[PDB]
């Protein structure tokens, strides 16, 4: 090749003119070796063609081109831009298709209005009016950077163009189009987008593809918040009633989807007259997924009824259809319900929460599907800061200290799992006055895996907690089992210093743990000594060096003369693991 | 060797069974281990007595959630380890295992099952083929099974043993003085311990079973105060509720394999005897 270009190519492989990857990068820099004139004249010419499909190559250059408008002569020269950058759109591999229009949106700014006409739009209809499709699927994002600066002349091709690209024969060209008809409405004047954005949105929402009709109502987001309340009722409501009731699911799904945005784009008014009874239909649909969509906009919607009528239409017609939601089948759709049905107790007060949400709030903490009930339990913060602690205590603890005691151990240990959840929400304070006792408790449950599970949840809590609130209200009960007549108990004790020394530093361990553990050294079951062996050598690291010499040290070394072989074993262990052997 | 049978244990957790040549070594070792214990072993408390596990491998999982892991629980386990169930080799492998590696943990009696005939009748052998490839682990199972003790003696107080009492026993002094080293006769004391059943006729009964007898209340009560036995702890039976008290407590049989056979539809109970002898059951449905 020639050097100074050269250096971008790559001599090594078995390609085809491919060229250096974290050289393309370093492209800025070539560029300045030749100057702007030479970077114009062969440069540029160099990456137009040359184009070889290494991808991540080809989407560097894409990337890069679009800062490259001063590295080429500034404004005046921004189109030797296109050329390469015109063909890096019409590539395959999307990814690039994609940075080769941003960059090209990006540029468009730099071209002057004069140069627009002359360049920019010229390619704009050749990817058009191009013959390959992908040509076309990326024409239609780079119509609204250049029709506000054109003529009124030129904006009207743009438009044509823009319309033959929504009836193009291809499905793909329609969506393309379709998704960026809101973007393109924004800046066109009023007149334009209930002339022309109007028809070519109403085709589209009647498409024969349902693919493109689904993509319609985000369109329709756009067009209605550029019109003036009083069009929409003729111009665009009609479609968007039809599409809440389309054939397809999938469109209806769209409906739910971007309901509180159709909300705020419409008004307050056509939200109480159309808005509110399509809300109702999509929380009956017949499919799940769309019953689920809707139920998920459940609080944002009542958030937005205007603050006038609110409080009567959540009453009277949504909090019906939510009493249905509390029961359906699908777990799918009371799952979206529970993430956010309390969500609504600030927007009907302490007395309306207390008499019409809390009954739900409970149908559903007693629910089938976890995460329902956990879903519930996430969100207690709201309800909390709403009614009174002692009111929500009153309606939710019953349920809890229920599930604490009950059949399947399984059950019980779903409900421990609440717990670093209720503490980090509803506070310490009421965590040491309602659920201390039950996750004490457990400790010293029948079940071993209840112990368990209510052991680590100690580490949870001092999490949630801290140290400080661990060494008095945790730790102390903890070591009162020490003296426990049954085994199961005494090793329970250790197990919970185990954990808890992971989470309450060197101090509280050193002074109000190790002790108890070095005590129990001496217990008459072996199990209970064995176990000390090893919790020495668990919380050993998080001991200074100095008493790990002076008070480990000697206990392990007296454990390994113990009668029981597993004291013996263990104790040799812990003393090779510490590094006390 | 210790490193070794950690990971066989690890292994065999995850319900993968041992190779041929390990069981061949599992074995040696635990018939050197069992060779030593007694006809009435001596096991003091804490422990946690269970009964039939039958090769229900994942109940057995579940047995250990409820009553704590080995070596951390002591655990003494009454026998009939194999056969119905679908996994009698991962089984009978993780209990022989548990032994050899931890002793004074584990105390593992013998059952009705832990013999040649009977497992050639109900699966234990069959798999054996099916997962190995002939029948050498068999061999080495069976003839460790040889070695196990009819009976286990806590704190001299409760007297445990797989089936129950036998006309030709009367002290547990007459059952030291049996040789056990050797497969499970049709008749007799040894065969008696490992298949009679407590019954609610008194005196001794014809047993349903064609081997062993049905003994009554009455008959208890003697052993027991003869003895200086307050419990006797045993299982055999498939109990609906997991553990069944009888003849004025002086019987108790614990169960523990839930949904027997994945047929019945009982629930499995497990026995703790504390520091004290206190005792308390545990009580379990089958793992999900
Ligand atoms: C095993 C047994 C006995 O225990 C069993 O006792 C009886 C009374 C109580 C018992 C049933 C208990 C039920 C809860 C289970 C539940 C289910 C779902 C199935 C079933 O399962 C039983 C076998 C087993 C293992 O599952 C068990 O539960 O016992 C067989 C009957 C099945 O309905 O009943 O049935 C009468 C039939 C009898 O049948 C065989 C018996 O013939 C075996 C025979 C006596 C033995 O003779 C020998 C030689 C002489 C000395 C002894 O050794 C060789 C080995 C073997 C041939
Ligand atoms: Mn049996
Ligand atoms: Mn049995």
């Amino acid at each position: 090749s020639l050097y100074p270009i050269a250096v971008l190519i790559d001599e090594l492989r078995n390609e085809d003119v491919q060229l250096r990857l974290n050289s393309i990068k370093k492209l800025s820099t070539i560029a300045l070796a030749l100057g702007v004139e030479r970077t114009r004249s062969e440069l540029l010419p160099f990456l137009t063609d040359t184009i070889y499909d290494e991808d991540e190559v080809l989407l560097a250059l894409a990337e890069q081109l679009g800062t490259f408008t001063t590295l080429v002569g500034g404004p005046e020269y921004v189109h030797c831009l296109l050329p390469p950058l015109e063909s890096l759109a019409t590539v395959e591999e999307t990814v690039v298709r994609d940075k080769a229009v941003e960059s090209l949106r990006a540029i468009s700014h730099e071209h002057s209005p004069s140069d627009l006409e002359a360049h920019f739009v010229p390619l704009v209809k050749r990817l058009a009016g191009g013959d390959w499709f992908t040509s076309r699927t990326s024409a239609c994002g780079l119509f609204s950077v250049c029709y506000p600066r054109v003529s009124s002349a030129v904006k009207a091709e743009l438009r044509q163009y823009f319309r033959n690209l929504c009836s193009d024969d291809t499905p793909m060209v329609r969506r393309a189009a379709a998704s960026k008809l809101g973007e393109f409405a924004k800046v066109l004047e009023l007149d334009n987008v209930k002339s022309e954005i109007i028809p070519m949105f109403s085709n589209l929402a009647s498409d024969e593809q349902d693919s493109v009709r689904l993509l319609a109502v985000e369109a329709c987001v756009n067009i209605a918040q550029l019109l003036p309340q009083e069009d929409l009722e003729a111009l665009v409501m009609p479609t968007l009633r039809q599409a809440a009731e389309d054939k397809s699911w999938r469109v209806r799904y769209m409906v739910a989807d971007k309901f509180t945005e159709l909300q705020k784009a419409v008004g307050p008014e056509i939200t109480k007259t159309d808005l509110v009874p399509a809300f109702q239909n999509l929380m009956k649909d017949c499919e799940a997924e769309v019953r689920a969509a809707a139920s998920h906009k459940v609080k944002e919607f009542c958030e937005n009824l205007s603050a006038d009528c609110r409080e009567n239409v959540i009453m009277s017609q949504i909090l019906p259809c939510i009493k249905e939601l509390v029961s359906d089948a699908n777990q799918h759709v009371k799952s979206a319900l529970a993430s956010v049905i309390m969500g609504l107790s600030p927007i009907l007060g302490k007395d309306n929460t207390i008499e019409h949400l809390l009954p739900l709030f409970l149908a559903q903490l007693k629910d089938e599907c976890p995460e329902v009930r956990l879903n519930i339990i996430s969100n207690l913060d709201c309800v909390n800061e709403v009614i009174g602690i002692r009111q929500l205590s009153q309606s939710l603890l019953p349920a809890i200290v229920e599930l604490a005691e009950d059949a399947k151990w399984r059950v019980r240990l779903a409900i421990i799992e609440y717990m670093p959840l209720l503490a980090g929400q509803l506070g310490v304070e009421f965590f040491d006055e309602k659920l201390n006792s039950l996750c004490m408790a457990w400790l010293v449950d029948h079940v071993y895996a209840i112990r368990e599970a209510a052991t680590s949840n100690l580490k949870k809590l001092v999490e949630k907690f801290g140290k400080e609130w661990a060494h008095a209200t945790i730790i102390p009960k903890v070591l009162a089992m020490s003296g426990d007549p049954n085994y199961l108990h005494r090793m329970t004790t250790l197990f919970c210093i185990n954990v808890l020394s992971e989470v309450c530093g060197q101090d509280i361990t050193t002074k109000h743990m190790l002790p108890t553990v070095l005590r129990m050294a001496g217990d008459p079951v072996a199990n209970v000594r064995f176990n000390v062996a090893k919790s020495l050598q668990k919380i050993g690291p998080i001991l200074d060096n100095s008493t790990l010499q002076s008070e480990v040290k000697p206990i392990l070394e007296k454990l390994t003369q113990d009668q029981d072989v597993d004291v013996k074993y263990f104790a040799q262990e812990a003393l090779t693991v510490l590094s006390l052997a | 060797f210790t490193k070794e049978l950690d990971q066989w244990i690890e292994q065999l957790n995850e319900c993968k069974q041992l190779s041929e040549s390990q069981v061949k070594s599992l074995c040696e070792k635990a018939k050197e281990i069992l060779t030593k214990e007694s006809n009435v072993q001596e096991v003091r408390c804490p422990v946690t007595v269970c009964g039939d596990v039958h090769g229900q491998f994942h109940d057995l999982m579940e047995l250990f959630r409820i009553g704590g892991k080995s070596p951390d629980t002591n655990y003494l386990f009454m026998g009939d380890y194999v056969d119905r169930g679908y996994y009698s080799v991962e089984t009978v492998t993780l209990l022989v295992a548990l032994k050899v590696r931890y002793r004074e943990r584990i105390t593992i009696l013998r059952g009705n099952h832990e013999s040649r005939q009977i497992t050639q009748v109900y699966g234990f052998y069959d798999e054996c083929l099916r997962k190995y490839g002939n029948a050498n682990v068999w061999k080495y199972f069976t003839d460790l099974f040889d070695y196990l003790p009819l009976t286990a003696l806590v704190d001299g107080q409760i007297f445990c043993l797989h089936g129950g009492l036998s006309p030709s026993i009367d002290t547990l002094d007459h059952i030291r003085a049996l040789d056990r080293l050797q497969e499970v006769p049709h008749e007799g004391p040894m065969c008696d311990l490992l298949w009679s059943d407590p019954d609610d006729r008194g005196g001794w009964g014809i047993s349903p079973r064609g081997a062993g007898y049905t003994f009554g209340q009455d008959i208890s009560e003697t052993f027991n105060h003869a003895n200086g036995l307050t419990l006797v702890s045993r299982a055999h039976q498939l109990v609906m509720e997991g553990y069944n008290w009888c003849h004025d407590r002086n019987v108790v049989t614990i169960f523990s394999a839930p949904n027997y056979c994945y047929r019945c539809g009982n629930q499995a109970a497990i026995m703790e005897l504390d520091d004290t002898l206190k005792y308390s059951f545990l009580q379990f449905d089958p793992a999900p």
